[PDB]
């Protein structure tokens, strides 16, 4: 199977798998039932901001969710990537819908990486910034039901003609160019994440979420992984 | 159907 | 066949082609006879700096080669590049060898991409920067005979165990995600390119040059294309 | 006198001075009198960007200022800044007001500059970034009018509670450090600003415009230099 | 007096104040006695690397020191700098000696910091890198003994014309323009300093060290504040 | 008095 | 050819 | 003086 860590922003509790029963952000490492989570006040209709942090100096993966005046909310996990994902990965943005739906909006997303070498302390770099998505975007593999054109967005999941959300969809967008996530020979590496995103269920009866993920080169979506399983995992193990 |  | 837009420096006076009768730095635009050419002390044995720029205003694709504490050679050309290059496109360094020969040594190569869309301003962005490369280097496309990791270093063309340059060769190192290099949609569009080389021939007979290019996403090598062509060219026109 | 590069956004026809007759954009060397100057469709009330651009391979001072969804105006002038200014300045925004008005309310602020070594072929880098500024903005020297806070803007000139701009006005914000603009030993120089701004004159008679500026470091508003010297120059020679 | 938050690379044990026995990398908060402490395998004059890292999510202050093929010094310490630092500080480095001396060159020296609004969600940010230093370098503040210009590095403690570092020195190199390190209605803010540093004692007997700082804005070296105290703290308290 |  |  |  793939090998996936995330920072779910997940909008529908599901109980049964361990989900708090509320709203909440995670990181999940490896499965769906995130190691930590925290409560998020999602708010319907709004564009939010989620930004992920990772250094190889705290070897803590961190991701603050928010909302124009209002409280964020913070989830924070100690990890060694070193010890859980291949060196090469690729990272994307993924999202689902099951019974209940959602528009999954992606507004901008930007990323950047650096790895600096133990031999020489000079460093690698990548980073791109997309604060608009054009039809055919060369630069991103969408995987699933995800496109791009409309309003300039990114759309993770299936929104119908009138803008109706679709049920049961599953969509994701990775960044065509592999990433050096981790290296031994490295001093420091670290590596952020930003997008806005924009959820908007008219019903008021949200699901399921978005992530942003970091998976070995060659993911694709786990078949069937709508619903709660937010386009990452092919099981709720 | 948690709503429901 | 490809559309190539390059920056040739040229070690080797092919003038049967067009080249002036020294090395030189040149403008390609969609032939090896370059559009644009300068003059080019190139210092056997000692890494060298280019740095290429262009952008959208002033339509001026230029460049700058020096090497520390001598005079720097500078070629420009006027070029409409929306004009030239489809909308997305990959960027790369590549380099020959023919009957004479050289090392092709990349030490570094840093680029970065910017387009700022008309319709809302913002602006989308792609910078990567190596300063080491890993003999697994995934986030690059090799071709040819271009290898990685040796020394920490990308070398075009083939050498050695021991670093001595071969004949016949070429070699290319193409980024692996795409770039969108224009959009008429955008205000400005810019970009610009820096390596390092180490440009060696013991035989002190050097060819046949190293390029950095800009190319439809699907480029490759053209068949033949060793010596004067500096693996862009399918022919000398 | 202070030496003054700048690129005016003048939104009032001085004729008796060298303005053309209507609102341009102009490139300014040493002079209020443009060296060079397009026509420029200002909108009033609509938010701007303004792109400024320099490097020393080409030489070559341009701007582009737009609306969205409009054409941009543009402008360019061959100059040596080596030749113009002192190898350190300091870099702002300036604007005035004089019989008629405007605000000059600027709504971001962006500028990075590199300095690339010709014995050693390393960069040095300065890049500042606003996207607000707040009531004690302490990283810029505000001169004459200017004042941060107010809905996050700077606001060059002066301007009323409720938004409404004054005459006889004029304000500077420059960055408080430094900036090594040229240096001899430099391989490449290069600079690259952008501004956004909100031009507003609700009789639809904007007075007098709003310039980004390159001086010497200890640059202050001339005396005097209200209405059309744009609070960069002492007299209209 | 002075607000001081330092990463200090302690080369001498002044065990009477906390000092482990051996040369080490500190955090030091308000004092001269640091919160958390690492060994730290000082390389008499070879070229060494800091990385001091920080960001509001995690609040957590960490560095790395490191030279080439060596292994890494780490520390890293959870600290409010909210509720430490004013909102404004400037940043810096700064060095002494004792009665033992060392030289206290800089080599290069960068620095980012980013701050993201709550209300706007739109970051602010400052980034320099000098990897040459200049004679008369007008974007930094240079107190005490500290020169720029010679071999393009910053000596932060005097040398003699013989290339012998001199006892009892202190200086200290702040970048001009004061940083916006925190802000309560900010998202998320973060920086990261790196530096390269050659610390050279002739007789094997090295003395005082080197720190990065962040302080109020006005912040000059404490009278007296040769020797243990770093240039950074009065007394030692 | 541009627009007078 | 050249070099020659 | 601790290297003395
Ligand atoms: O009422 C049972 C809901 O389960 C389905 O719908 C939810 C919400 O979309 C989803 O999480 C779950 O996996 C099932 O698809
Ligand atoms: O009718 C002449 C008005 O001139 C004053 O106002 C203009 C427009 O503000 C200004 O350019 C000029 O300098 C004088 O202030
Ligand atoms: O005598 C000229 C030889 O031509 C071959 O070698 C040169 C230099 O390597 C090369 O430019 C050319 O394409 C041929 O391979
Ligand atoms: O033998 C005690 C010396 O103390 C002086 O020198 C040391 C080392 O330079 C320094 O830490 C201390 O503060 C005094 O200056
Ligand atoms: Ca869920
Ligand atoms: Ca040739
Ligand atoms: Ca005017
Ligand atoms: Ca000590
Ligand atoms: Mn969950
Ligand atoms: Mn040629
Ligand atoms: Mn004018
Ligand atoms: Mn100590």
């Amino acid at each position: 199977a793939d090998t996936i860590v995330a920072v779910e922003l997940d909008t529908y509790p599901n109980t049964d798998i361990g989900d708090p029963s509320y709203p909440h952000i995670g990181i999940d490492i490896k499965s769906v039932r995130s190691k930590k989570t925290a409560k998020w006040n999602m708010q319907n209709g709004k564009v939010g901001t989620a930004h992920i942090i990772y250094n190889s100096v705290d070897k803590r993966l961190s991701a603050v969710v928010s909302y124009p005046n209002a409280d964020s909310a913070t989830v924070s996990y100690d990890v060694d990537l070193d010890n859980v994902l291949p060196e090469w990965v690729r990272v994307g943005l993924s999202a689902s819908t099951g019974l209940y739906k959602e528009t999954n909006t992606i507004l901008s997303w930007s990323f950047t990486s650096k790895l600096k070498s133990n031999s020489t302390h000079e460093t690698n770099a990548l980073h791109f910034m997309f604060n608009q998505f054009s039809k055919d975007q060369k630069d991103l593999i969408l995987q699933g039901d995800a496109t791009t054109g409309t309003d300039g967005n990114l759309e993770l999941t299936r929104v119908s003609s009138n803008g109706s959300p679709q049920g049961s969809s599953v969509g994701r967008a990775l960044f065509y160019a592999p990433v050096h996530i981790w290296e031994s020979s490295a001093v420091v590496a670290s590596f952020e994440a930003t997008f806005t995103f924009l959820i908007k269920s008219p019903d008021s009866h949200p699901a399921d979420g978005i992530a942003f993920f970091i998976s070995n080169i060659d993911s694709s979506i786990p078949s069937g992984s709508t619903g709660r399983l937010l386009g990452l995992f092919p099981d709720a193990n | 159907g948690w709503y429901n």
